[PDB]
């Protein structure tokens, strides 16, 4: 069932991408929070 | 499931759902810390204790 | 008992714990990012 | 007001405590999720549900 | 000062709430470890 | 006996997450008595 696997792997890759995006966004919010004080 | 294990997409799926879970937790913590900030820096310009 | 240098020090104490929460979350996120790298690696090795 | 809290040094404790509740609530959420994923794992001896959960 | 106590009332009231919570999490946990033999 | 090992794999992740959660809970367990004594 080659393609079924292939499909799941794509879903997994997409899930990583959003995670990565999230990690970036979350960092900026941190940095904004990190500003304001000082 | 047999193929899933041997391909190791099983391990990947599980670690990925776990990482997603953790990331959502960090997002929640970050939102709360955000609300208390932008409220901290706000009481320094003139509720807080009640919080 | 002390005078309102109580103010100043209360503010500083609060700012300090709040910032400490910031660095804790920051650490959390970096750990997540390395786990990310590992998952992406493991995922590059599946045919 | 806050100055009283500081004077009592109940500030330190209230903050640490509220922190502690947040942490306890988070771990509780994790525990709830693990509890169901566990159950569902066990229950399968039902299989469709788990396999659907992984995909 | 008269305030101190009332706030503290809730504080002992909550810390002992948390110990209970932790105890509950530990028993729940033991159940999970049980199920996994 | 193909599936045996996969099922085992899931059970392995579950044992690991269980250990994670328990460790966290015990650290919280330390801070709780610390603070409540403090009072």
């Amino acid at each position: 069932q080659l393609g079924a696997m292939q499909h799941l792997k794509d879903q997994l890759e997409q899930r990583t991408r959003m995670i990565e995006a999230n990690i970036h966004r979350q960092q900026e919010e941190l940095r904004k929070i990190q500003e304001q004080l000082q | 499931l047999v193929v899933l294990h041997k391909s190791g997409l099983l391990e990947i799926t599980l670690k990925t759902k776990e990482l997603i879970r953790q990331n959502q937790a960090t997002q929640a913590e970050l939102d709360q810390l955000k609300e208390q900030t932008q409220m901290f820096i706000e009481a320094t310009k003139s509720k807080l204790q009640a919080s």
